[PDB]
RNA sequence: AGGAUAGUGGCCUACCAUGGUUUCAACGGGUAACGGGGAAUAAGGGUUCGAUUCCGGAGAGGGAGCCUGAGAAACGGCUACCACAUCCAAGGAAGGCAGCAGGCGCGCAAAUUACCCAAUCCCGACACGGGGAGGUAGUGACAAUAAAUAACGAUACAGGGUUGUAAUUGGAAUGAGUACAAUGUAAAUACCUUAACGAGGAACAAUUGGAGGGCAAGUCUGGUGCCAGCAGCCGCGGUAAUUCCAGCUCCAAAAGCGUAUAUUAAAGUUGUUGCAGUUAAAAAGCUCGUAGUUGAACCUUGGGCUUGGCUGGCCGGUCCUGGACCCAGCCGAGCCUUUCCUUCUGGCCAGGACUUUUAC
């Protein structure tokens, strides 16, 4: 038959369901961010939990090894390209200091909040949903689409949306044309 | 064991408890809108008693 | 506001199938999309070509609209394109006709029903018609 | 020296002594006999079928006192006969003689939960059409 | 298993073909030829793949019912024909030539060649020995049988054929320092020349390598492709890179500054 | 020695020896056993699984035997028997879904008797035919990805330095859905695009489990009264039950949540890493002893000389970057010390002759 199609599981539960030194961290950070569910706090936890066992096995082998220097410092460019890592803290022991905060402010509804583009950071997930921003020339709805350092610059309103120079929207115009 | 006794007392509790309608309330809002709601009731607007916090306070 | 702009790239002069072929891009804003034959005549236009040696399909509408993705072939001749063309292209385009036949049941169900006869169906039918007496 | 043996060409000793001792682990005992295989009354599966034959009624034991409210079930798949309690407030009255039963454990992996003695299995369905449904007047039992 | 396999599964053909896995649950098999099967090339990969001249296999079906397709020299329509290393591939129609040479990457590069290089081909020698009424033939690498060749020609040795009249014009004798492209194992496309050849009788003789960039590997004695007389001076000519293998750093170097 | 085979061979025959395996586990039995690539969990070491997208193997109800052919002991080929089983005019004839779909049975347990060769490839005398292989749709909460179920303002109060809410008042925004249409496709569906329609209780209404402890969240109200029931465990019910049945409120995860079973970690409760054995379970009553396991020390050390490479610096020679000279540090060589380092021809590479066996 077909070769079969690869996929995998974004995130991982807490190995105690009931903990306040824990529920309380995660709801405070889900309040702040805007945030749908406690899965979406569970999924930045998972691929930074990956990050460190990818960054400690680097770590222990000798400086200037050929796996540490070439995959080490291609994943620091990656962080640093999503603006994650600051251009200061390329060493990779910074790397092993990075907090889910860091992840969340790169979010496109961190950031669309964050521009002023919206009053609120629940304004800003439901501008995103609404098919309201477009990052670059290309319209995007996904609220936890990473922005990169080079399109920090080009968020803006879509130019068919009502609010960035298009038409007006469904509900305007059944009032005006009464 | 010594195993047996009358059936007839099933439901017993249940069949007397007499029925009670839920009043016809608000509905909760639902995703990203509740975990709004319980963010404000328990980081911004506390109602502790001088450290003493309670989720479900009685009518005491 | 209609405005549609056609660009093409990965042009491949392709004389094995007496063909030119490439990959179309269209910027319709403020327009759904663009029908395959106003793409034609449109590629008509700005090729020089005979609007039947051109071919398009496999197009898709990217997020938010506006813009398009497809493939596209124009030929030498009109000759050179109904020789080297799927017949349901040809049948997109006007230039076929669409076949008919029955349905893959009856054909098999046919097929299998001719494999019980050996010789002519004259024969058959007829030296099955002698033993029927009634 | 640790008492067990510790020389390198010693491996032989050493597989063989665990495989030899493992058997002490009542957990591993039962995977390689296959017990539930050949005493579980499911046969290894997780749920099965049965008949309900009559209403009987289980007395708890000390120092509970209170009757639970359970069947005689004998499975299709193997003509075993056993007993299932039927959970919540007056679910015996939609359990009856010859009823088609859908069974599962009581969770405790082959032991009695509670006070109730000697029962291991709990009643999911009835008639096909779920116990709790049928509790919650989410669905009427077909008859 | 009652007899000969003729379907080949996506996933089970060879990995330098470079299908992808969810285009179809089978892939072409090449047909019985020259090469063996795991080391060809299908006429149909190179014309959609890698030309991408063909949209699907309908059209390189069509391309070569029409005769363009010429292989060594001679009009080959089997869609599955196994082409493999030093073939010439001409189409006529489009003016152009390819050889088949290995790139250190480990594929079939794209390597087209003048009119002048693709009048010939180079083969290895398998074997010499006697044939029906004592006439002694050579065995290339691509199944040719060449009879009466150079007395002088031994096994391992590279042979020069006019790919027009089948016969050898000259050749070059195996020993240390010719030029070598290696033709198997993870060294496959790397070429240098030769440093030690290492015996091991009843065994696998082992030849040692040296890079351009004097880096040394070894090599299985099956896997060696005389190409050339001296280094730099290979009898065709090379693809892109010239088969120097890079490490991984210095081709992420070496795309940086080209960027 | 022969015969047979495509061929080696006790493969088989004739004659002849008495050999062959085994406590380093043969042989036999079991397997809820097709092997592997691989899967789950995983600090490490491990434990458990792999019928199933690829490779190899085996079978076509059970056996056995064959024809054709390069290739089959083939089964959508045949012959015979066994078990099932079909038509019959009673003389006879014909069967094989562990192919696709479908039916019965079995069960805890699994979808359409649909469309097509357009893609992927295969077969043929073949540019053209065929292909339930394969592709498309249907059923589909197996799992997996993203991700709605609302957002922002004014009043009115309260409030804290300038704004966070608790109520009744507005106008904006959008897709779920619908649909011209175009795209998609072999033809469709759907997706993606997109006119018009499509949100105030925005009834376009999120559920599933819980609220004594473990374990987050009630000593609220009513009902029952060792009954009914709950309760994985400890425990809860005899009149204000923090645990039942309900109502209210609250907690947890959420398009998901619970239950049963198996399995992994937790388990240093299988322990090589890494358990325990006086009394909690556990040193054979005591010696000998084969296999197994395990076994004291000892044979070129030191010194001297020359050289190759790279780290810190001084030099700095600075466009983070590069030199002899110098210091320490690190890796390799090449000779001499009574000197292992096989031995010869063309003259360190190629052509001859030798070599204690291993483990690492
Ligand atoms: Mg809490
Ligand atoms: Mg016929
Ligand atoms: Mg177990
Ligand atoms: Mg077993
Ligand atoms: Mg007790
Ligand atoms: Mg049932
Ligand atoms: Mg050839
Ligand atoms: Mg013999
Ligand atoms: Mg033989
Ligand atoms: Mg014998
Ligand atoms: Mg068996
Ligand atoms: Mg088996
Ligand atoms: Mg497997
Ligand atoms: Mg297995
Ligand atoms: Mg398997
Ligand atoms: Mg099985
Ligand atoms: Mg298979
Ligand atoms: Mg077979
Ligand atoms: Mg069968
Ligand atoms: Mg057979
Ligand atoms: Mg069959
Ligand atoms: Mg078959
Ligand atoms: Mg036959
Ligand atoms: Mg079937
Ligand atoms: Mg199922
Ligand atoms: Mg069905
Ligand atoms: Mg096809
Ligand atoms: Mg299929
Ligand atoms: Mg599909
Ligand atoms: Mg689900
Ligand atoms: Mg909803
Ligand atoms: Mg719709
Ligand atoms: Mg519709
Ligand atoms: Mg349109
Ligand atoms: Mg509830
Ligand atoms: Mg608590
Ligand atoms: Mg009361
Ligand atoms: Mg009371
Ligand atoms: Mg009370
Ligand atoms: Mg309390
Ligand atoms: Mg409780
Ligand atoms: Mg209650
Ligand atoms: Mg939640
Ligand atoms: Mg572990
Ligand atoms: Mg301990
Ligand atoms: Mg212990
Ligand atoms: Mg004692
Ligand atoms: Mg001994
Ligand atoms: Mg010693």
């Amino acid at each position: 038959p077909r070769a079969p199609r690869t996929y995998s599981k974004t995130y991982s539960v807490p190995k105690r369901p009931y903990e306040s030194a824990r529920l309380d961290a995660e709801l405070k950070l889900a309040g702040e961010y805007g945030l749908k569910n406690k899965r979406e706090i569970y999924r930045i936890g998972f691929q930074l939990s990956k990050i460190r066992r990818a960054a400690r096995d680097l770590l222990t082998r000798d400086e200037k090894d050929p796996k540490r220097l070439f995959e080490g410092n291609a994943l620091i460019r990656r962080l640093v390209r999503i603006g994650v890592l600051s251009e200061d803290k390329m060493k990779l022991d910074y790397v092993l200091a990075l907090k889910p905060e860091d992840f969340l402010e790169r979010r496109l509804q961190t950031q669309v909040f964050k521009l002023g583009l919206a009053r609120s950071i629940h304004h800003a997930r439901v501008l995103i949903t609404q098919r309201h921003i477009a990052v670059g020339k290309q319209i995007v709805n996904i609220p936890s689409f990473t922005v990169r350092l080079d399109s920090q610059k080009h968020i803006d309103f879509a130019h068919n949306s009502p609010y960035g120079g298009g038409r007006a929207g469904r509900v305007k115009r059944k009032n005006q044309g009464k | 064991g010594k195993v047996h006794g009358s059936l007839a007392r099933a439901g017993k509790v249940k069949s007397q408890t007499p029925k009670v309608e839920k009043q016809e309330k608000p509905k909760k809002p639902q995703g990203r809108a509740y975990m709004r709601l319980l963010y404000t009731r328990r980081f911004v607007n506390v109602t502790l008693t001088n450290g003493k916090r309670k989720m479900n306070p009685s009518p005491a | 506001s209609d405005a549609v702009t056609i660009r093409t790239r990965k042009v491949i002069s392709n004389p094995l199938l007496a063909r030119r072929q490439f990959v179309i891009d269209v910027l319709h804003p403020n327009r759904a999309n663009v029908s395959k034959d106003e793409l034609r005549e449109k590629l008509a236009e700005i090729y020089k070509a005979e609007k039947d040696a051109v071919s398009v399909f496999g197009f898709r509408t990217q997020f938010g609209g506006g813009k398009s993705t497809g493939f596209g072939l124009i030929y030498q001749s009109v000759a050179d394109a109904k020789r080297f063309e799927p017949a349901y292209r040809l049948v997109r385009y006007g230039l076929a006709e669409k076949v008919e036949k029955a349905s893959r049941q009856q054909r098999k169900q046919k097929k299998n029903r001719d494999k019980k006869i050996f010789g002519t169906q004259r024969r058959a039918q007829k030296r099955a018609a002698r033993r029927n007496a009634d | 020296g640790k008492g067990k043996p510790r020389g390198l060409n010693s491996a032989r000793k050493l597989r063989v002594h665990r495989r030899n001792n493992r058997w002490a682990d009542q957990a591993y005992k039962a995977r390689l006999l296959g017990t539930a295989f050949k005493s579980s009354p499911f046969g290894g599966s997780s749920h099965a079928k049965g008949i309900v034959l009559e209403k009987i009624g289980i007395e708890s034991k000390q120092p509970n006192s209170a009757i639970r409210k359970c069947v005689r079930v004998q499975l299709i798949k193997n003509g075993k006969k056993v007993t299932a309690f039927v959970p919540n407030d007056g679910c015996l009255n939609f359990v009856d003689e010859n009823d088609e039963v859908l069974l599962a454990g009581f969770g405790r992996r082959g032991k009695a939960k509670g006070d109730i003695p000697g029962v291991r299995f709990k009643v999911v369905k009835v008639s096909g059409v779920s116990l709790l449904a049928l509790w919650k007047e989410k669905k009427e039992k077909p008859r | 298993a009652r007899g000969p396999k003729k379907h080949l599964k996506r996933l089970a053909a060879p990995s330098h073909w470079m299908l992808d896995k969810l285009s179809g649950t089978y892939a072409p098999r090449p047909s019985a030829g020259p090469h063996k099967l795991r080391e060809s090339l299908p006429l149909v990969v190179f014309l959609r793949n890698r030309l991408k001249y063909a949209l699907n296999g309908r059209e390189v079906k069509a391309i070569m019912m029409q005769q363009h397709v010429q292989v060594d020299g001679k009009v080959r329509t089997d869609t599955t024909y196994p082409a493999g290393f030093m073939d010439v591939i001409t189409l006529e129609a489009t003016n152009e030539h390819f050889r088949l040479v290995y790139d250190v990457k480990g594929k079939f590069a794209v390597h087209r060649i003048s009119a002048e290089e693709a009048a010939y081909k180079l083969g290895k020698v398998k074997k010499v020995q006697l044939g029906k009424k004592g006439v002694p033939y050579v065995v290339t690498h691509d199944g040719r049988t060449i009879r009466y060749p150079d007395p002088l020609i031994r096994a391992n040795d590279t042979v020069k054929i006019d790919l027009a009249t089948g016969k050898i014009d000259d050749f070059i004798k195996f020993d240390t320092g010719r030029l070598v492209m290696v033709t198997g194992g993870r060294n496959l496309g790397r070429v240098g020349v030769i440093v030690h050849r290492e015996k091991h009788e009843g065994g696998f003789d082992l030849v040692h390598i040296k890079d351009a960039l004097e880096n040394t590997f070894v090599t299985r004695l099956s896997n060696v492709f005389v190409i050339g007389t001296e280094a730099g001076k290979p009898w065709v000519s090379l693809p892109k890179g010239k088969g120097i293998k890079l490490s991984i750093s210095e081709e992420r170097d070496r795309r940086r500054a080209q960027q």
